[PDB]
């Protein structure tokens, strides 16, 4: 409007990070590992920086900035509200204990013990209750729960990057 | 602008245009899930 | 929408209870005492860099292209000497870049001492056939490490 | 005690028909669920993320603590209370308040929705005497209003339009929201009568 268009470029990792709520930094090479991303951060509808390092002007100081703030030096990366989020192991443990929406829309990890991922039902306590002086295994009788089914054989997948 | 300017024009225009985000897919998979743990849960 | 507002909702609560005929709850004249909360109406000196600067692309090209000398120890004090033969010139203020001459020539004279002592105490340790440097000691104990090996093949 | 004899009436009648039917269950979903606890624990732990010793935050604190008496009062309705509460939130002063205790580290919080219990024990806020000790522990242990860093339930109604924009992707950018009617297929039962939320997923 008031400024023609101009493609943001930044020798600094932290002038990435106080632009944009959610920015990437991919390669070309990793196609499955970036798409990855784009369905989980698209799926809660957060809007995302994606930073192609092929092809950039300051490839050699970015590369370096992404080694002290996440130590593994393994790429897509991603980064919420100037904070470290990580890898693919990363986002999927975050969508997996059901963390993802509240850490692309408000910025946040829930720190609360114990996992939503195996519920039942309502979700409640039940038997979350801390148990006098301990000793939940010396009760033989207890109650084991519903029997669970484990298969036998491995079926083959659909795609190598389904999951 | 004459006619080359407007086609680039157009062709930026239909290029760079910003969607309505409207979360349709989200809501009928919550609708889905729903409807799977009603038929779980109750006969 | 400003419509609903805790300002208007205390605004027209004022004006209901202004008749006469409304009894006030006690949260009208709680929140007169203590209104609802508002939104509205609230190293290195540089010279000294631009010095190094150009004293190390000055100093590069005698070193590397110049003298082929590669392998300088503790290059840190002819630096610093040039660093200080240069404040040195600057005390009298003679000139900036004849200063920069007569410290590139010191400079210059010093590598070349620096580079005759370690010929003439490599060629005193090469000649007696008794001294020997640790880089030589390393790589000793590397070849007949490579030898024990071609032994165990 | 209307919830005690919702629960006998509920015993009776799993009792007389021998089955666990739908229209008892709702009934005493009801009964159990009439409390405006709820709303009394967000401002109290609103209240918690506060300084005692700052002028601003002893406002706060106590326009809080007079909403919340209000609406355990009944003098108050739910919507209306619900209007001060997201505009005592939304302002800059406490979420500058929160950012600050989020900075100290050891921070005041915990003291404070424990003394929001004893409080809300004493006053006669709650249904039972000792239940704001469970709903203490309920807030804790759970995914909650207490374990948001700010002392707000992490909706998108209690935090501010200009950092709603950059971040979520809604209908059009550069109040109710509703679908535009040139959508003659959204979904089976999708309409323009159906409201749509940005945060959150109700259906």
């Amino acid at each position: 409007s008031a400024t023609r268009w101009l493609p943001f470029v930044s020798s600094d990792l932290k002038d990435y990070l106080n632009r944009y709520w959610a920015v990437m930094f991919t390669v070309g090479a990793r196609p499955i590992e970036t798409g990855h991303i784009r369905h989980y951060v698209s799926w809660y509808c957060t809007r995302m920086k994606v930073v192609l390092l092929d092809h950039h002007v300051y490839v050699e100081p970015l590369r370096q900035q992404l080694q002290e703030a996440s130590r593994t030096p393994e790429l897509p990366l991603l980064f919420v509200n100037k904070k470290l989020v990580g890898t693919l192991r990363d986002v999927e443990l975050l969508e997996r204990e059901k963390k993802l929406k509240d850490v692309l829309h408000f910025g946040f990890e829930w720190r609360v013990g114990g996992s939503v991922a195996a519920t039942n039902g309502q979700k409640s306590l039940m038997g979350a209750l801390p148990a006098p002086y301990g000793d939940a295994e010396f009760f033989r009788g207890r109650y084991r729960g519903p029997p669970v089914a484990r298969p036998v054989v491995s079926l083959p997948t659909l795609h190598p990057f389904a999951l | 602008v004459n006619k080359q300017t407007q086609k680039y024009r157009t062709k930026l225009r239909y290029r760079f245009r910003q969607p309505s985000v409207v979360p349709l897919r989200q809501t009928l998979q919550q609708r889905h899930n729903t409807i799977l743990e009603v038929l779980r849960r109750r006969r | 929408n400003e419509k609903y507002e805790p300002w208007e909702h205390m605004k027209r609560m004022g004006r209901l209870v202004g008749t006469g005929f409304y009894i006030p709850p006690e949260w009208y004249n709680h929140f007169r005492m203590f209104p609802p909360i508002n939104h509205n109406f609230q190293t290195l000196s540089p010279e000294r860099v631009a010095l190094r600067d150009e004293l190390a692309r000055k100093s590069r090209l005698v070193a590397s292209e110049g003298m082929r000398y590669y392998n300088i120890f503790w290059v840190r004090k002819p630096l610093d000497t040039m660093e200080k033969e240069y404040y040195e010139l600057k005390r009298r203020g003679v000139d900036h870049g004849e200063a920069i001459r007569k410290v590139l020539q010191g400079f210059y004279s010093g590598l070349a001492v620096k580079k005759r002592v370690a010929a003439i105490q490599a060629e005193e340790a090469k000649l007696t056939g008794r001294f020997i440097t640790m880089r030589e000691a390393t790589v000793v104990l590397g070849v007949l490490a490579k030898l024990h090996k071609e032994q165990l093949t | 005690d209307t919830e005690f004899q919702a629960l006998v009436e509920f015993i009776e009648g799993a009792s007389y028909d021998q089955l666990i039917s739908g229209r008892r269950f709702k009934k005493v979903y009801d009964v159990l669920s009439e409390n405006d606890d709820m709303f009394i624990w967000l401002c109290h732990t609103a209240m918690s993320v506060l300084n005692p010793g700052d002028m601003r935050s002893r406002l706060i604190y106590n326009h809080l603590r007079i909403l919340a008496e209000s609406v355990a009062s009944g003098e108050m309705t739910q919507r209306t209370a619900f209007r001060f509460f997201e505009s005592a939130v939304r302002s800059p002063a406490y979420r500058e308040i929160a950012k600050r205790q989020l900075e100290g580290g050891a921070a005041t919080r915990l003291a404070g929705i424990s003394a929001a219990a004893d409080v809300m024990r004493r006053m006669g806020l709650t249904r039972r005497p000792m239940s704001s000790y469970f709903e203490l522990y309920q807030r804790i242990v759970e995914r909650s209003e207490a374990m948001t860093p700010w002392g707000f339930p992490p909706l998108f109604q209690f935090e501010e339009r200009l950092s709603l924009e950059p971040r979520l992707k809604f209908f059009s950018r550069a109040r109710i929201f509703w679908i535009p009617p040139t959508w003659n297929r959204a979904g089976r039962f999708l309409g323009p009568h159906v409201t749509l939320y940005p945060g959150m997923t109700p259906d």
